[PDB]
């Protein structure tokens, strides 16, 4: 299947409560595999998945040294952001960054990413060409000028097309029993009377990996999107995910409704119904 | 493996 | 601009009374990242609840999973209690094994 690697950086100021906390987390698809936290007793890049534990001490030293440098860089960036938005030193603010690469089924690069947000709003993004930028506001335009002058996009392009892809392929091979295994959803329909007049049909998908899934209801073959309650996909705690979709149906009309499931762990899309 | 940024100052 | 958390309370596996399980409280969609989460058993805070590492979604909002081992019964009541800068008072969501 297709696969992605992402690194996520977050820097959170907290005036009066020390220096801003800096965290880094790395993911392959929906599997976290490394974490750094400046609030840890001894900050290190640390393993979070068994297949990364075999990287040698030089790997962990480099990831740690870069993350400690980034702690300082992003604390400086938070000070710069106050100046860019005319904000005082009294409030708490957050910078977030994501970057990484997406591979297709053949293991070739589909596209790369590098984007930032400030206080939860988009700030700047590398365009899909990996050569130009989109700035969200006049503050980000200032950063864009700096990054054009410093040829930042060229450095990100070389990383995203090169090292990012090469390390992701290595991780995929070392974790091939899990990273390269899709677990299909276990599906079933439950029935919950509301009144004498109506009942809820709830279509469950359980135990699936990765998280991406499509779960819908039809009545007489017509999509019921606007009448379906669809919860956010949610982690079970065992690496897998859960989701359900529910419709309210008149008593005795249950066989007019069908639940439809698509997941990459399934050879073909599934249709199911309430089975009394 | 993380990127070693040459320039990432806002 | 701030974003209030979504909250789901649920079990790792379909609940069967008497069988050991895991109770989950998933908080998501919130910004900024500071958040307070308790799991409750009959109204009282459960100690030593663990939680995942903070991360965030494509729309930059944060999410966390709080979880603890539990053995569901017919009568014991479980809930998750959440506080965030966007909430006047803590919000309590009760565990319902059908959701
Ligand atoms: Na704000
Ligand atoms: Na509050």
């Amino acid at each position: 299947g297709s696969h992605s690697m992402r690194y996520f950086y977050t820097a959170m100021s907290r005036p009066g409560r020390g220096e801003p906390r800096f965290i880094t987390v790395g993911y392959v698809d929906d599997t976290q595999f490394v974490r750094f936290d400046s609030d840890a007793t001894s900050p290190r890049m640390a393993p979070r998945a068994p297949w990364i534990e075999q990287e040698g001490p030089e790997y962990w030293d480099r990831e740690t040294q870069i993350s400690k440098t980034n702690t300082q860089t992003y604390r400086e960036n938070l000070r710069t952001a106050l100046r860019y938005y005319n904000q005082s030193e009294a409030g708490s603010h957050i910078i977030q960054r994501m970057y990484g690469c997406d591979l297709g089924p053949d293991g070739r690069l589909l596209r790369g990413h590098n984007q930032l947000a400030y206080d939860g709003k988009d700030y700047i993004a590398l365009n899909e060409d990996l050569s130009s930028w989109t700035a969200a506001d006049t503050a980000a335009q200032i950063t864009q000028l700096k990054w054009e002058a410093a040829r930042v996009a060229e450095q990100l392009r070389a990383y995203l097309e090169g090292e990012c892809v090469e390390w992701l392929r290595r991780y995929l091979e070392n974790g091939k029993e899990t990273l390269q295994r899709a677990d299909p959803p276990k599906t079933h329909v439950t029935h919950h009377p509301i009144s004498d007049h109506e009942a809820t049909l709830r279509c469950w998908a359980l135990g699936f990996y990765p998280a991406e899934i499509t779960l819908t209801w039809q009545r007489d073959g017509e999509d019921q999107t606007q009448d379906t309650e669809l919860v956010e996909t949610r982690p079970a705690g065992d690496r897998t995910f859960q989701k359900w979709a529910a419709v309210v149906v008149p008593s005795g009309e249950e066989q007019r409704y069908t639940c439809h499931v698509q997941h990459e762990g399934l050879p073909k899309p599934l249709t199911l119904r309430w089975e009394p | 493996s993380v990127l070693n940024d040459i320039f990432s100052r806002l | 601009i701030q974003r209030t958390p979504k909250i789901q309370v649920y079990s790792r596996h379909p609940a069967e009374n008497g069988k050991s399980n895991f109770l989950n409280c998933y908080v998501s969609g919130f910004h900024p990242s500071d958040i307070e989460v308790d799991l409750l058993k009959n109204g009282e805070r459960i100690e030593k609840v663990e939680h995942s590492d903070l991360s965030f979604s494509k729309d930059w909002s944060f999410y966390l999973l709080y979880y603890t081992e539990f053995t569901p019964t017919e009568k014991d009541e479980y809930a998750c209690r959440v506080n965030h800068v966007t909430l006047s008072q803590p919000k309590i969501v009760k565990w319902d094994r059908d959701m």
